[PDB]
């Protein structure tokens, strides 16, 4: 009996492929100062960015944070600290992908 | 298996 | 006592250099012939560019 | 120290 022929197909797959889209990445320093008067036990937003797709971060942090005047050496350890966390616009608006 | 024109359809 | 934390006057300093102009500089032959009648004791101008 | 936006000043 005879062989088979090929189809075309693959062929006409591969002409529908977009190529990908060059981008122009560049790397820069985005140093930012912040200033702030605060009591204690409330989560105070410090710091607040917004980061696109295929962004990198690498954040280092320098704090003064200055007590007010206590009257007496007082005997309890009190730890300043600072929590970072990253949010998907899509988690705070339903419509976020509907506006893109 | 790469991205196709028209978005994703299998 | 504590110690002071840095200003960012210098990333945004450098935020506002432009960048240099790329010029495609080239480089070729402009030869050019002159011809002219003169006399003795003037200053002639026979090349202008 | 480079070629600043708005013409230069120091």
């Amino acid at each position: 009996f005879g062989r088979k022929v090929p189809s075309n197909a693959k062929s006409q797959h591969n002409f529908s492929v977009i190529p990908s889209a060059n981008i122009q990445r560049s790397v820069f320093n985005r140093s930012s100062g912040y200033k702030t008067t605060f009591d204690a036990g409330y989560l105070i937003p410090v710091f607040l960015d917004e980061a696109l797709p295929g962004d990198t971060f690498h954040l280092k942090t320098s704090v003064l944070a200055r007590l007010s005047t206590p009257v007496v050496p007082f005997m309890d350890n009190l730890r300043l600290d600072i929590q970072y966390f990253s949010v998907p616009y899509r988690l705070v608006w339903d419509n976020w992908q509907k506006f893109n | 298996a790469r991205s196709m024109r028209g978005g994703i359809r299998l």
